[PDB]
């Protein structure tokens, strides 16, 4: 619904994949983590907590995903490719 | 009572001898002395030379 | 020692014709970088110094002293300005690397023109030329010992009681337990100096920029850089490690750090993973001796530094220090005069024993240790720590709090 | 054993002038670290006890005794206050190891001076120097044999 | 106290909890993670009895 | 120019940017990528002289300390104490032998 | 009863429920969640059987 306020510059990098409408960036498994912590108490990813420690790799995805109807995001943890609507609802493969 | 004391922790006082007691010493010994290391130089296989 | 106060020696070199002078720069220097024109053109012209706000021309050239890394001149590239809102000297070193990084200012080194340098002091008549002398100092620190005493105060009737019914001989124990305990009190003072004296690890050059400036964490993804499940995030602290003693290298002019104190939790971390380099590992501890109880020496790790366990830890840290061959190159002195000098005796108004033991032992510090001094003051100093030359600022050690393991 | 009802005895090596007594600590104790100026600088000054809402100073040196690790004594070499608002011992505890990695409070143990301990407990006509002193206890604990028994 | 990595369930190893098993992935580096666990719990053992 | 990678950061290679540690997991691995930031650019180097590629590095403390604690060859992933090299400026400047080259 | 992890499925093990195969990676790791559930298997027959 809001916009996510603009948290300066020096975005990370998305790479534009007209290929297929996608787009790749490596997160890490920090983020895919602290993301999998903020859609547990009926939080929010998208646009939540302006003043996180890891922030910035949320505003870009955001974005990155209004790009992009497809974005291929990659993990850490196991390296998988989770897609737009894989990425989603914010849980990625298991665990509370 | 020959209590014969002791310095006053004071630099200068542990190296004169004086001591608060009735005995004052010779002198603060010597341990050796601790020189500044030398650098080690990178050379020159690194540019021409040319003399 | 032999008898009480040892002193110690030290020889600085220091340029200028002045050895003895206000602000003189030490010339051989584990930290500073040599005055690379100060024996060539900077003894035909003096340079401006770097100021904030210091407009730039451009070709120019401009001496600076970072407070790290020593004397540097710098050459403009291109005119700018030093934005004197880093007025603190701090903050004028770091805009200083920001326009170094940018090409804006590059050190430069050069040597004099033989038409100048025919004529040094005068020859041919000239004046106001002179060489570019150097000289040393010699100075000394002094160290005084001091003294630990303690009393047991017993009864005979305990002696009789305890002879008869445990066959404790109630008074040997009891100096047993009295020097065992100075002893024990000794040793822990050293440990205390040593983590006491510590240079703030983690933090300056050794420092990950994103980072806790002090404290290596075990989940923050910075510090263990990435590293998933324990066989890749021990080697990690491995890492560390190396940063911490490298930079003692780097400060000591001496030696890479070539011993480590941590605790139970440190070490056993260390005994858990494939110290040397491997892939990834993790399992139970072998390498080294993680019980307080067998010894405290817990192994060497990686063949390079000895590793103990300070069974007494308050928090949780390791500190790597450096210890040289020479018993002179230390860092800290631990010169013991009289061991555990023994006394009894007895109250003449009721027979009962007394039994007491007093130590003389001292302790210094090692010359050089701030190592950011290029001359000391007053040339007899005191060697024995205080919070004027020892409380972080001994670069021989450096401490870091390891959290979440 | 070969009579019913057994007793062990426990040796304890406490300091502090009277081996039974409220609030002695125990010297070799392995939980708790040794007290590092007892018979150093402790003997000839006693360091304040480092409380709630005390004002710190630069140089001074205070004790504690944490809950773990036993006894410390911090020099504090930053002015702070130490959030009088701890109440209980861990709290305290807690606050006091925040400071202590702050920096701001570390811990030390120094030895005596010669011209001090020379005249230790009324040497030289001085006054009002005891030593410091250690001892042992020695309590009881005892247990009894319970029985066991069945028939075919 | 001691053996409690900040974020666990203090008194229970949870196979399924990351903090528990350090983060670690599949079952040859869980298992791992127990044998660490103990570890731990031995070297807290030396240091509680001496 | 032809040393950089398009994502990069232009004249500084960091360890954080997944675009210049071609998108390495933890640690034994983003050092590798320094490995092949190395050898790019000795190979532009040959570009431009025209007389090879360089052999030497002057490296400060923190380089040679990473270049030390990972597995130099074409060997996956490894990492440790620093052993390969000599990092005191106390011993020798000379660091060593990088991968033999 | 002893054999079951408690979110498996109760009397069948299966390569798609991430609780059996313990979180594994490709059919390398993935298989040997099998070999474990084999071990607990025989370990129930000998407490059951004596």
């Amino acid at each position: 619904a809001k916009v996510a306020p603009e948290p300066e510059g020096e975005l990370p990098y998305v790479h534009p994949l007209p290929h297929r409408s996608s787009a790749y960036i490596w997160c890490g498994w920090w983020v895919m983590d602290e993301i999998q912590k903020m859609t547990e108490e009926g939080k929010d990813w998208k646009t939540d907590d302006p003043d996180s420690k890891y922030y910035l790799h949320r505003y870009t995805l955001q974005k990155m995903m209004k790009d992009y109807p497809e974005v291929d995001v990659q993990e850490s943890r196991n390296g998988y490719i989770i897609h737009k609507t894989a990425l989603e609802t914010g849980i990625i493969y298991t665990y509370p | 009572a020959e209590i014969g004391g002791d310095h006053g922790y004071n630099a200068t006082n542990i190296a004169a001898g004086q001591t608060s007691g009735a005995v004052t010493q010779i002198g603060p010994a010597v341990m050796g002395m601790v020189r500044r290391a030398i650098p080690n130089l990178i050379a020159f296989d690194i540019c021409g030379v040319q003399p | 020692m032999n008898s009480p106060t040892g002193q110690v020696f030290a020889l600085r070199a220091v340029y200028g014709k002045d050895p003895v002078a206000a602000g003189a720069k030490e010339a051989f220097h584990p930290m500073y970088g040599p005055d690379a024109m100060f024996s060539g053109q900077g003894a035909a012209k003096k340079f401006p110094a770097l100021a904030a706000s210091t407009q730039t021309t451009v070709g120019d050239i401009y001496t600076h002293f970072f407070q790290e890394t020593g004397t540097v001149y710098l050459q403009a590239s291109v005119q700018v300005t030093i934005d004197a809102g880093a007025t603190d000297a701090a903050k004028l070193d770091a805009e200083i690397k920001k326009q170094m990084e940018a090409g804006a200012l590059v050190e430069i080194a050069e040597g004099m023109a033989t038409s100048i340098a025919e004529l040094q002091e005068g020859f041919n008549g000239s004046t106001d030329n002179p060489w570019n002398e150097m000289g040393f100092r010699i100075d000394k620190q002094v160290i005084e010992a001091k003294s630990r005493q303690l009393k047991a105060a017993y009864s005979i009737e305990l002696a009789q009681d305890l002879r008869a019914v445990h066959g404790m001989d109630a008074d040997a124990e009891l100096s047993g337990i009295l020097a065992t305990e100075i002893m024990l009190e000794i040793n822990r003072e050293v440990v205390d100096w040593i983590n006491y004296s510590a240079q703030v690890g983690k933090s300056g050059m050794t420092l990950t920029p994103g980072s806790k400036a002090g404290v290596f964490d075990f989940q923050d993804p910075i510090d263990i850089r990435g590293a998933r499940w324990a066989g890749e995030s021990f080697k990690a602290l491995l890492f560390q490690i190396d940063k911490e003693a490298v930079e003692i290298a780097r400060q000591t002019g001496r030696g890479e750090g070539n011993f480590i104190i941590a605790s139970r939790n440190v070490v056993n971390v260390l005994a858990s993973v494939d110290t040397g380099i491997s892939y990834a590992a993790q399992g139970l501890a072998t390498g080294f001796s993680t019980d307080t109880t067998k010894s405290v020496f817990a192994g060497v790790l990686g063949g390079k530094y000895r590793v103990y366990i300070d069974q007494y830890a308050k928090q949780d840290y390791f500190t790597v220090g450096y210890k040289g061959p020479n018993e002179m190159d230390a860092g800290i002195y631990y010169a013991p005069y009289v061991a555990l000098t023994p006394l009894r005796g007895s109250d003449p108004k009721n027979f009962q024993p007394v039994m007491g033991f007093k130590t003389r032992y001292g302790i210094g510090i090692n010359p050089f240790a701030e190592s950011a001094a290029q001359a000391p003051a007053s040339r007899i100093q005191s060697g024995m720590p205080s919070i004027l030359n020892s409380l972080g600022k001994n670069a021989y050690f450096r401490r870091v709090y390891v959290k979440g393991i």
